[PDB]
């Protein structure tokens, strides 16, 4: 029993983590086989970050500008090139520690672990969700730029995300590990703002299906509801839609619990209308959206 | 308030 | 900016798990240099579980009825012991990823990150307080047990908790790695039930800081209070009396953000008094306590 | 009900 937000063991990530320094600036890089990824904002000054032309400014640099390091070992880059946003160092040696891995791009309302680092260092694993205006809420200093976002499936890595910025409302937003950013937003220092936000509804009914299934019970009723008149409330309330397809994902945990998907909908339905009335679910007093399906079969008792 | 590339000084 | 609940990199204690069997009953050990810690549970058989004289089970035993598995490599069990609540298996074969390691106690209010593993394999890290009752709210399965918990201090890992058992409320309970349980609990399937919990005032007042480190700040006040005078309504509320040690502890934070700990304590007041009238903190409609004054430091700005 | 002693089966 238990419903915690869990990340996926670091160690196959920790083991890929370089620090990279071009002049003065410096962030992390991902070792893969003969090639370190980071972000192109390593070879910006200070004052190149209002407006930087990066195909200028990397023109202007030689593989020597590169001073990767992985602990006490200095990797000599013998290459480099820019991929969209990312930069990809060859280096003569080949990492030992790479995990079998794949670059995926996530799609909003999923969710991933994000291994944060400073200085070419882990410092912290936690899990966060790509909201559907394609920011991360995260946590990440200065320094932090070029740490992972990425899930494990079978000792296979798949690297999905790559921090690069922090927007003016303390959110976050990165690119793919291609080098292409999710949402709206490039790397330079101006204002940029996110889209308005929404709420996974999916995400927030299989939270539900893991309160059940960890025995708090007190917000379901004997009520139901269609699909149609469900997101006619869900709209009300700055929720997604939710789709057939979403009913369709929910179903191994509405097996599991014998409550219906459009059961469910209708105790969601009366907690929007009600708020919560001083009680919580799985020790929180609002609805969490964070959670996919996957990640509460996963956690979930069968 | 500006975005802020969040990359070390060193 | 952003503030999460963070494990540290687990990567240096996956190294570290294996899977132990004896007869039908598998749990997850310890391997460091040439020793395996385990619960001493995995000696019993489902029927011995609910009154086990681990002594006589023990004496019952010998080295080749535990079968020791890291990966796809069996070691050899050349010597046995109990030591509390905990087996020591001596195997033949040192451990080569063994961390710069040591066996902490932890107190009540303190957190660490649990490594949840099932059949020796790890599959999630995340954050748990040890409560005021000497539980803790984890996330675990059969099959977790011997699971453990730790801190990392510069590149030395703080060994505080092995996982036993789910009490009948859903929380965990566990042993140090010397196998002394954490509070009133035995490693038998009886009726036990841990004392009333209380909540960490200390960790929650941390909390309230790294909210105002990040911008949250519509629950201060120009009001002030006397320590007494807190710790009269914090008694109201089932809240740990706070003392002048916490008070100290504190001081960076308080220094950080011009706040004074009394002043943050009226603001606790008065939230415990009134409830959040709809708002949040942190993303939180409650008051969190499951961060220390030092999980806000590390994580939170300078 | 009772503790349970979260090991596996197999």
């Amino acid at each position: 029993s238990g419903f915690r937000k869990m990340a996926f063991p670091s160690g196959k990530v920790e083991g890929c983590m370089v620090q990279v320094i071009c002049g003065t600036t410096t962030l992390n890089g991902l070792w893969l086989d003969d090639v370190v990824y980071c972000p192109r904002a390593v070879i910006c000054t200070s004052e190149d970050m209002l407006n930087p032309n990066y195909e200028d400014l990397l023109i202007r640099k030689s593989n020597h500008n590169f001073l990767v390091q992985a602990g006490n070992v200095q990797l000599r880059v013998i290459g480099h090139s820019m991929q969209n946003c990312v930069l990809k160092l060859k280096v003569d040696t080949a990492n030992p520690k790479t995990p079998k891995y794949k670059f995926v791009r996530i799609q909003p309302g999923q969710t991933f672990s994000v291994l944060a680092c400073y200085n070419g260092s882990p410092s912290g694993v936690y899990q966060c969700a790509m909201r559907p205006n394609f920011t991360i809420k995260g946590s990440f200093l200065n320094g932090s730029c070029g740490s992972v976002g990425f899930n494990i499936d079978y000792d296979c890595v798949s690297f999905c995300y790559m921090h690069h910025m922090e927007l003016p409302t303390g959110v976050h937003a990165g690119t793919d590990l291609e080098g292409n950013f999710y949402g709206p937003f490039v790397d330079r220092q101006t204002a940029q703002a996110a889209g308005t936000d929404t709420t996974i509804t999916v995400n927030v009914l299989a939270w539900l299906y893991a309160a059940v299934i960890n025995g708090d019970r007190w917000f379901l009723n004997r009520f139901t509801t269609t699909l149609n008149d469900f997101n006619l409330v869900a709209m009300k309330y700055n929720y997604e839609p939710l789709t057939q397809d979403h009913v369709d994902i929910l179903g191994p945990l509405s097996a599991q619990t014998g409550i219906a998907v459009l059961d469910m909908c209708a105790s969601l339905k009366e907690l929007l209308q009600n708020g919560m009335n001083g009680r919580t679910i799985l020790g929180s007093a609002l609805l969490e959206d964070e959670f996919t399906p996957f990640d509460v079969v996963r956690q979930c008792s069968g | 308030t500006s975005a802020v590339l969040q990359s070390g000084f060193r």
